[PDB]
């Protein structure tokens, strides 16, 4: 998802379905790699619980 | 058929599968398709809910 070698163009935005997996963002929000992460209905800390 | 093996060659259950949601495949094995004879030797019971 986040580390793909090429992303899509916005006019042809991709839609990858995800299932049967665990959502540990600890290599993710805890990394300064994003100049913008915002959630809009959850605290970013609560995504683990 | 000559090869002295019984070999699986026809798979005609569905023609297409367009919208997937779940997919599991077991770790690959080799179960026999050999033409055993006489009477029934395995009972296999299943419940589905
Ligand atoms: C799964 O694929 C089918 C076929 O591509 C989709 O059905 C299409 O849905 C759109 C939007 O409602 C319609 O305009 C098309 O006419 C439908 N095509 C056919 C042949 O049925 C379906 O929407 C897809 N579902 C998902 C969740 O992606
Ligand atoms: C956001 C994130 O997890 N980025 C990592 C990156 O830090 C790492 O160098 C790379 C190695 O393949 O994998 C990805
Ligand atoms: C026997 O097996 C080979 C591959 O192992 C296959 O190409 C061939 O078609 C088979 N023959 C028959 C009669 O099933």
């Amino acid at each position: 998802v986040f580390n793909a070698t090429r992303f899509a163009s916005v006019y042809a935005w991709n839609r990858k379905r995800i299932s049967n997996c665990v959502a540990d963002y600890s290599v993710l929000y805890n990394s300064a790699s994003f100049s913008t992460f915002k959630c809009y209905g959850v605290s970013p800390t609560k995504l683990n619980d | 058929k000559n090869n002295k093996s019984w070999m699986e060659s026809e798979f005609r259950v569905y023609s297409s599968a367009n919208n997937c949601t779940f997919e599991y495949v077991s770790q690959p094995f080799l179960m026999d398709l050999e033409g055993k004879q006489g009477n029934f030797k395995n009972l296999r019971e299943f419940v589905f809910k």
